[PDB]
């Protein structure tokens, strides 16, 4: 999955 | 000076890495808050004998988004280079792959980019 | 499932061990497999994947330096392991060269590859 | 022989393209069923004077996933080359971008690959 | 749609494009200097009826790097979205492919990213 | 969106 | 090819 | 660099 909590780690 | 140290993206996500003498990158990547649930193992490789012509240092690393608190069933790789000097930087492109069924494999991998510095935002 | 010896269609071969706590460690070599062709591989995988038919997410890196040669470049593979009788690892890769700042825009190639446990 | 023609991927998705003499690609991309609801407009460009040395022909095209029937709020680009020979082929890598909110933009764009030939999969061997 | 107009990246490379009612993008991409030898045909597609929930407008376009003056034997595609606002922006990922021999096809395609605005730098 | 009906067009 | 004059068009 | 001996490792 691509959960929202991963956003910051990807620059987003 | 060098890759070893603490690096930040513009959002304050923070990796702490050691660059070993024979090319290992080892460390952790965590959120700006830095709580335990946010911390993941980071592992990769770099060119330990880069060109001496002003070229950057090629590198890459992976984080699988599982720790002992949660699991996103996904993993990201970053491919890029370290650029030394007064404002050292690591510039990357990334691939984020989710574990998917075979039917959904066509939409398993996102692409993006990010840049890191040693200056805490 | 992941631990073992893998090949692409050209016979390039890596050995990899999927460690207890999510590590991937191994060696990637050419079809000839001479010393000059062998490189360290390190990465990560999901050690507790979903049970619903989903693959196992993973990634790894090889920096193209060993004791014999150095291309001043490194590749990352991002993909998934799919188990069963014909186990496969399907990947997308990024290959980045060390470049000057002027050439950084053309530093990174993209591609794909698939690996199986059967010698071609 | 050449880019102009009807091309298929392994799942039978079908694009019908015309390669104009000065570099335009125009046509349609449809499903293996090929009904109107499955059909989308394609436009792109190609190198109309490729190198004479064994190299392929660079090309690219876009499909926005909207037609008169439905709208996925997304678009794909394919970047690759045409390769002539015994079985001509177009080899590509693609980027599929969804319209997203700014918060979700980091997960807007998928990457992948595909290959096309002029042989319909039902006739393939 | 807001896409029709003149757009610039940070280096001043600039495209002038029309977003037609039929979903077409048509225009010209040129260098910051903008001499005739620098100009190329651009064609693409965009979503002519985007969502009304704050989402961007999906789009893509291609430039083949041939004009009557020069030919790089390559072509680039940009995939991205238009983001409306007080200052509109187009954010993209790109793929640049060269014509190569089969033996060199593995290294035929570069990846990158760029962003454009309507403000000349 | 990335609806399932787009899969075949992307090779999947 | 990827000649240097293309750099600006790609953001570099 | 992207020397030709890397091709096989990249599937080409």
């Amino acid at each position: 999955a691509f959960p929202d909590y991963l956003a910051e780690y990807h620059g987003g | 000076a060098g890759i070893t140290g603490t690096w930040y993206n513009q959002l304050g996500s923070t990796f702490i890495v050691t660059a070993g003498a024979d090319g290992a990158l080892t460390g952790t990547y965590e959120s700006a808050v830095g709580n335990a649930e946010s911390r993941y193992v980071l592992t990769g490789r770099y060119d330990s004998a880069p060109a001496t012509d002003g070229s950057g240092t090629a590198l890459g690393w992976t984080v699988a988004w599982k720790n002992n608190y949660r699991n996103a069933h996904s993993a990201t790789t970053w491919s890029g280079q370290y650029v030394g000097g007064a404002e050292a930087r690591i510039n990357t492109q990334w691939l984020l792959t989710s574990g998917t069924t075979e039917a959904n494999a066509w939409k398993s991998t996102l692409v993006g980019h990010d840049t890191f510095t040693k200056v805490k935002p």
